[PDB]
This record gives C-alpha cells, structure tokens and sequence, in this order.
C-alpha cells in the first residue's frame, strides 16, 4: 500500500510458470487500481498449481 | 482481442494471441494464447450455463 501501482513490472516478468487471472483484466492493469493489497506469499509443490 | 470491434463485423481470425514479447508466428510457444476457446456443452452443468 501507500504507494504508485507500478504494475507494469508486475506483468512483465517473464520467469513466470502459468499465467492465471481469478477476478480482474489483463489490459487495463496500470489504468484499473487498487486500495489495499495482502499478499500471501508461500511456496507450493510442482503438483499444485 | 486485438482489434477494436466495430459493431455487425464477422471476424474469422484465428491468429494466436500475443501475451508478451513472444514472437510466436505460425507456431505456439510460451504464453502463445490461442484465442479460440471451446464451449461447455453438457446435462452437466445447470440450468443457466446452457
């Protein structure tokens, strides 16, 4: 939070694996933002995706 | 999409969706979306996805 939707280098990461969208648009990412964000980042096993 | 629609144009483009910069041309490859998905056409479902 409290900070500029940078969401260009967001998106543009190619050291992706599979790229999925749940609830929003992959074309008005940087014009479409946002309030709060809370991430929960943890690591998962190959089979999960 | 890639087009801005203009209403009442058939459009029969199957070409493959560009997700980054990945020249995909002619072939898929990674994130070539092919933009031509398929229907779910089951008694399956319910009674509103018909």
């Amino acid at each position: 939070s409290n900070c500029v939707a940078d969401y260009s280098v967001l998106y543009n990461s190619a050291s992706f694996s599979t790229f999925k969208c749940y609830g929003v648009s992959p074309t008005k990412l940087n014009d479409l933002c946002f309030t709060n964000v809370y991430a929960d980042s943890f690591v998962i096993r190959g089979d999960e995706v | 999409r890639k087009s801005n629609l203009k209403p009442f144009e058939r459009d029969i483009s199957t070409e493959i969706y560009q997700a980054g910069s990945t020249p995909c041309n002619g072939v898929e490859g990674f994130n070539c979306y092919f933009p031509l998905q398929s229907y779910g056409f089951q008694p399956t479902n319910g009674v509103g996805y018909q």
